[PDB]
């Protein structure tokens, strides 16, 4: 496997992050910073060609 | 050089030796051979999960089965491998038939598709009946 | 719909479908009928998958 789990439930999505409440409503979020890609610039480059 | 591929592409005064003179005279105290065992099956990769995705076609791959059904039956599943891997009749780690309610339990069955409708028939059959109903033949 | 037949069934369920090649009184009916009024439009959804 690799990606498989994301092709459920609408996958039209932009950035993915996990989270969780305590009890009082404290919903810690963590959002990994987007490092930027090698395959999708060059995707970009050779639609610019 | 010529490295095969697993998966389908496409269409597919010498020497006087003061150093060694080796007797083996040690044991393993834990053992090599018990880590080799228990380390394979550490290494062992994540068992996917196939279910609910689509396929090539685009058919969600996934059984006619109710979700919470299966993740009820699921856990009976690995309930009965743990059964197996333990060597005893009971799964004394079990992963059902505990005094926690799970009715909200839902898992990734092939009832649903990716918009949130039944699965009775595929996708590619009812658009192809979608299309079929626009023609026109020879006058 | 489920059932073995589902042609005609389009057709019969949504009349702004078809194209309204001649000046036939149906074909200037769904001339005259709008265009973005027909299929799903709202859903409810809850949780993913």
């Amino acid at each position: 496997m690799l990606l498989e789990p994301l092709l459920s439930g609408d996958p039209r999505m932009t950035q993915l992050a996990i989270q969780y409440q305590q009890y009082n409503g404290r919903t810690f979020n963590v959002i990994p910073e987007m490092p930027g890609s090698v395959i999708a610039d060059c995707v970009q480059l050779t639609a610019e060609v | 050089k010529r490295i095969p591929r697993k998966t389908k592409g496409k269409s597919s005064p010498a020497t006087a030796e003061p150093g060694t003179s080796n007797c083996e005279h040690y044991k393993a105290r834990p053992g090599i051979a018990s880590v080799q065992k228990a380390t394979e099956s550490a290494e062992l990769p994540m068992k996917n999960n196939d279910e609910g995705t689509p396929d090539k076609r685009g058919n969600t791959k996934g059984a006619l089965v109710n979700e919470h059904v299966e993740a009820r039956d699921e856990a009976d599943d690995a309930t009965k491998k743990q059964a197996k891997d333990t060597e005893k009749a009971k799964a004394q780690v079990t992963y059902s038939d505990t005094g926690i309610n799970n009715a909200n339990e839902l898992s990734r069955s092939g009832n649903v598709d990716n918009e949130g409708g039944s699965n009775q028939k595929p996708m590619s059959t009812r658009i192809a009946e979608a299309t079929s109903a626009i023609v026109s033949k020879h006058p | 719909l489920p059932g073995p037949d589902a042609e005609k069934w389009y057709s019969i369920m949504y009349p702004t479908r078809m194209g309204t090649p001649n000046v036939s009184k149906i074909c200037n009916f769904v001339a005259s009928c709008v265009r973005n009024r027909v299929g799903r439009f709202d859903r409810a959804q809850m949780m993913n998958g």
